[PDB]
C-alpha cells in the first residue's frame, strides 16, 4: 500500500556536552 | 477523519490540504508597524498563536471559530482535527 | 509551572468585566478561585490564596499572614436569610489523611523499649529518644527557576554517618545513633543553591577532640615521607575523618563498589583528592553532576573553625608564617578539590565566648582582621578571576563582640559575606528564663534585649544602619531543632534550671523530625499538636512554641509558619541570602516553606505534599518580655 511516515524532522538537535551525566544510559 | 481516507475520496494529495490548513512551518506573519486594538494577545495565557488561522488566511474554512481544524497526532496514522 | 483556571456565568444579557462569583456564606473556603463569601453580614474577598484556617471575620483587614481579607457590607438582612450568615467557626483537623508523612523504625521502637532509654511519647519514662532519622519521608515539592530571589543554602555534618542500629547495636547512644543518606536530596536535587559541610580543623587545635588532630597528624606525617612529600606543622588543615568522608558507601548514595572503607588516616592520603574521592565527598560531586544535568549549579562549600574547634584561632593569631602555611593548606585543598564553589572559616570569638577552651585576648579581633585581609590577598593570588572564590564568616549576634568583629575592615578587605547564627539564643541549660532561642523580631519593651529577647533584627539594623553594610553581604537562616525546658511557667518564664530536658540525643535540644513523629502532626491537613502536647504561639514576638503540663516542659521552636515569617521578612528586606543550619534533620517541609518565605514558587500543579495548612498559628497568648515581667 505505500504506507508512509512523516519527515526525519529536526525536532531540536541540541548542542550539549557528552557524558552519561549528559548522555543517558537510562540505567 | 483519517487524512488518507479523506485524500483518497478527494482524489488529491494530503499535502494540498495541509497547506490549506497552513499546518506546515509556513506560519502566518504580520508587520511590526501595526498594532491591533483589543490586544488580548501575548499574555502568559494568550497561548494561541497570532495571527490566528481562524482569524487569518483560511478563516472561511471555519465558522470564524477558535477550533479551526488542523492536523492532529497520528492514531491509526496521522489525523485530522475534528468533524 | 503550576496553572489553574476557573469560570463564571451570567445571563446572556449581562456581562460583568469583573469576575462575577456566587454569593455565599463563608465556610472553609480555600484555593485560588474568587471568593466574596459572606460572614457576620459582611462580605469578604481574600485577594490572595485561601486557607482553611484563615477567617474573613478577623480578615476584614486581616485574614492572611500579610494583608487584609478585604470586605464590604453589601449584604442585606434577606441576603443574611437566603444565606445563613456565619458568625463564628473553628477549622478542625480532617478525619482522613491526604498524604503519608513518615514510616516507623523497628529499631527506634526497640530503642524506646530499651531498659535504659525507656522512651515514651510523654518522655515520662525516658527523657531521651535517640530516634533514627530513617523514620523520615522525602518531603520536597518542586519549583521554578526563580532566578531573582536570594540564594538558598544548608549546613551539613558528619553526624549523617552512623546509627549502629543498622548494625544491631543496642547498648550505646551511637549504636542508637543518627544519620541519613544524601540520596534523599539527590532524588530531587537543586533543593538549595549552596551547601556548607561542618567546620573542620587544623593541626595544633586545643579542644577536647584534639586527640583526633593528633591521630590524623600522625597518619599524615607517617605517610608524607613515603609519598615523598613535605611534613606539616601546626596550622595545616585537617579532614577529621577521611574514612567517613570517602571510605563509605552506605548513607552516601553510591554502590559499595570500590568503597575501600578499610582505608583510613594512615592510608587515605593518596586518595585525598576529588578525582580519587570515594564516599561522601565524591558522592557530593556526583550530586552536583546530576544538578548540572538539570542546570542551576549548587554553590558547594564548607567551612572550618566553629563552636567546638575554634580553640587554635587565638594561638595561630600573630603567627603570620604559620597562618601562611595554613592558607597554603587551604589553597592546596582547593587544588585537591577544585570542585568546590567556595570554603570559609568559622572563627567565633573576637572577644572570648562560648567554650572556654577558646583562649582569647582583646587583640584577637584586630589580629583576626589582619590575617583575614592576608587570607583574601593569598586567595586572590592563587585564583583565576573566572573561577574566583569569595568568603564569608558567621556572626554571633553578641551586640558588642559583633562590633568587636570589625566587619567594616573585613568588608574593606573583601570578605564578601556574613551568616548570622539566628538560633539557640536561649542557653536553656543556664539561661535565667525561658525565651525564644531564635526570635528575629523585637518583642515589646526592648528595655532588656541584651542577654535576652535577642531579636536578631537589632544586629541587623546595626550592620545596615549603624554599619552601612549592604544586605547582600549578610545572610540568615534557621535551624531544625528547638529548645526544651523543665517546669517552665508560661506566666513568668521562670523554669526549672539544671533539670534534664527533652532531646532524642541532646537533652534540651528537641529534634524537629522526631517532634513531628511525637508531638506535632499535619496528617489531617493542618498544623496539629498531638498526643496531648500543647501547640502555642505568642503575639508579643511572633513566637512559636510547645508545652506539656505534667512536667511543665516547654519547647521553643521554629515552625513552618514561623520560618515562613522569617523568610517573608528576609524577602521583604531583599537580604543577601537565606539558609538553614543543621539541615541534616528536616524532612524538607521546612525547606518547601522556606521557598514560600523566599516567595520561591513551585513549578507544577502536582505536589510532594501540601504546605498551606501548616501555617495556622498555635494557641494564641501574649508573653511579657523579661523586662516587662521583672518591672
Amino acid at each position: 500500500l505505500g504506507r508512509r511516515p512523516d519527515v526525519q524532522l529536526t525536532s531540536f538537535w541540541q548542542p550539549l556536552t557528552l557524558e552519561d551525566a549528559s548522555y543517558k544510559t537510562d540505567s | 477523519v483519517k487524512l488518507v481516507a479523506f485524500g483518497d475520496q478527494t482524489g488529491s494529495k494530503a499535502e494540498e490540504i495541509e497547506s490549506l490548513l497552513s499546518c506546515g512551518e509556513n506560519l502566518p506573519i504580520v508587520s511590526p508597524n501595526v498594532i491591533f486594538a483589543n490586544p488580548i494577545f501575548g499574555s502568559y495565557f494568550n497561548d494561541e498563536p497570532f495571527p490566528a488561522p481562524y482569524h487569518f488566511g483560511g478563516v472561511y474554512i471555519n465558522a470564524h471559530q477558535r477550533n479551526a481544524m488542523t492536523i492532529i497526532r497520528a492514531e491509526g496514522g496521522r489525523e485530522i482535527q475534528s468533524l | 509551572v503550576n496553572k489553574y483556571t476557573y469560570t463564571s456565568s451570567k445571563a446572556m444579557s449581562d456581562i460583568s468585566d469583573v469576575i462575577g462569583e456566587p454569593l455565599a456564606a463563608w465556610d472553609s473556603q480555600v484555593g485560588g478561585r474568587v471568593f466574596n463569601v459572606i460572614f457576620d453580614g459582611k462580605v469578604y474577598t481574600n485577594t490572595y490564596w485561601v486557607e482553611r484556617w484563615q477567617v474573613p471575620g478577623i480578615g476584614s483587614s486581616d485574614g492572611n499572614p500579610h494583608n487584609a481579607w478585604k470586605f464590604v457590607r453589601a449584604a442585606t438582612a434577606d441576603e443574611i436569610n437566603k444565606i445563613g450568615n456565619p458568625t463564628t467557626a473553628d477549622v478542625k483537623p480532617t478525619e482522613n489523611i491526604p498524604s503519608p508523612i513518615l514510616v516507623e523504625d523497628k529499631y527506634t521502637e526497640e530503642t524506646y523499649s530499651r531498659p535504659d532509654v525507656n522512651f515514651k511519647e510523654d518522655g515520662s519514662q525516658g527523657n531521651l529518644s535517640y530516634t533514627a532519622t530513617r523514620v523520615c519521608a522525602p518531603m520536597y515539592n518542586h519549583y521554578v527557576g526563580d532566578k531573582t530571589k536570594p540564594k538558598l543554602s544548608a549546613y551539613i555534618t558528619d553526624w549523617c554517618q552512623y546509627d549502629a542500629r543498622l548494625d544491631g547495636g543496642g547498648s550505646k547512644e551511637e549504636e542508637r545513633g543518627r544519620g541519613f543518606d544524601l540520596a534523599t536530596l539527590m532524588q530531587n536535587p537543586a533543593t538549595y543553591d549552596r551547601l556548607i559541610f561542618s567546620f573542620l580543623g587544623i593541626c595544633g587545635d586545643i579542644g577536647n577532640k584534639s586527640k583526633k588532630v593528633q591521630e590524623v597528624w600522625d597518619g599524615w606525617n607517617a605517610q608524607a615521607p613515603s609519598l615523598g612529600l613535605p611534613q606539616i606543622g601546626k596550622g595545616h588543615i585537617v579532614p577529621l575523618d577521611p574514612y567517613g568522608d570517602l571510605g563509605t558507601a552506605r548513607n552516601v548514595g553510591l554502590p559499595p563498589e570500590s568503597a575501600d572503607t578499610s582505608i583510613e588516616s594512615g592510608t587515605f592520603l593518596p586518595y585525598y583528592q576529588q578525582n580519587r574521592a570515594a564516599g561522601l565527598l565524591g558522592g557530593l560531586r556526583e550530586l552536583q553532576k546530576k544538578a548540572h544535568a538539570m542546570g542551576h549549579k549548587l554553590d558547594l562549600a564548607f567551612s572550618i573553625g566553629g563552636w567546638s574547634l575554634s580553640s587554635y584561632f587565638s594561638a595561630l593569631a600573630e603567627n603570620p608564617d604559620e597562618r601562611r602555611v595554613f592558607v597554603a593548606s587551604v589553597v592546596d585543598f582547593f587544588v585537591r578539590f577544585p570542585m568546590f564553589s567556595c570554603v570559609d572559616i568559622d572563627w567565633e570569638y573576637p572577644g572570648g565566648g562560648g567554650d572556654e577552651g577558646n583562649i582569647s585576648s582583646d587583640k584577637d579581633g584586630e589580629n583576626y582582621v589582619l590575617l583575614i585581609k592576608e587570607l583574601r590577598s593569598a586567595l586572590d593570588s592563587r585564583f583565576g578571576y573566572s573561577n574566583r572564590k569569595e568568603i564569608s564568616i558567621a556572626c554571633s549576634g553578641v551586640k558588642a563582640k559583633l562590633k568587636k568583629s570589625n566587619i567594616d575592615q573585613l568588608v574593606a578587605n573583601g570578605l564578601d559575606n556574613i551568616y548570622l547564627m539566628s538560633y539557640d539564643f536561649f542557653g536553656t541549660i543556664w539561661a535565667d528564663y525561658i525565651g525564644h532561642h531564635t526570635n528575629l523580631y523585637s518583642p515589646k519593651d526592648p528595655g532588656e534585649q541584651e542577654l535576652f529577647d535577642l531579636s536578631a533584627e537589632a544586629a541587623i539594623d546595626y550592620l545596615h544602619n549603624e554599619l552601612g553594610i549592604p544586605m547582600e553581604k549578610i545572610h540568615l537562616g534557621y535551624a531544625n531543632y528547638g529548645r526544651s525546658a523543665v517546669g517552665g511557667d508560661l506566666t513568668t518564664r521562670q523554669y526549672t534550671k539544671n533539670g534534664p530536658a527533652l532531646g532524642t540525643m541532646e537533652n534540651g535540644a528537641p529534634e524537629f523530625f522526631d517532634i513531628v513523629k511525637n508531638y506535632m502532626d499535619a496528617e489531617h491537613s493542618l498544623s496539629m499538636g498531638k498526643n496531648g502536647f500543647v501547640l502555642m504561639t505568642d503575639t508579643n514576638a511572633d513566637a512559636d512554641f510547645l508545652f506539656s503540663e505534667a512536667k511543665g516542659h516547654f519547647i521553643s521552636l521554629d515552625t513552618p509558619r514561623t520560618v515562613k515569617q522569617k523568610g517573608e521578612y528576609a524577602a521583604k528586606n531583599k537580604l543577601g541570602g537565606v539558609f538553614s543550619w543543621s539541615g541534616d534533620q528536616d524532612c524538607g517541609l521546612l525547606a518547601n516553606a522556606a521557598r514560600e518565605g523566599l516567595g520561591y514558587v513551585a513549578d507544577s500543579n502536582q505536589e510532594t505534599i501540601d504546605m498551606g495548612p501548616l501555617y495556622n498559628p498555635g494557641k494564641e497568648i501574649y508573653l511579657k518580655s523579661i523586662s516587662e515581667i521583672k518591672s
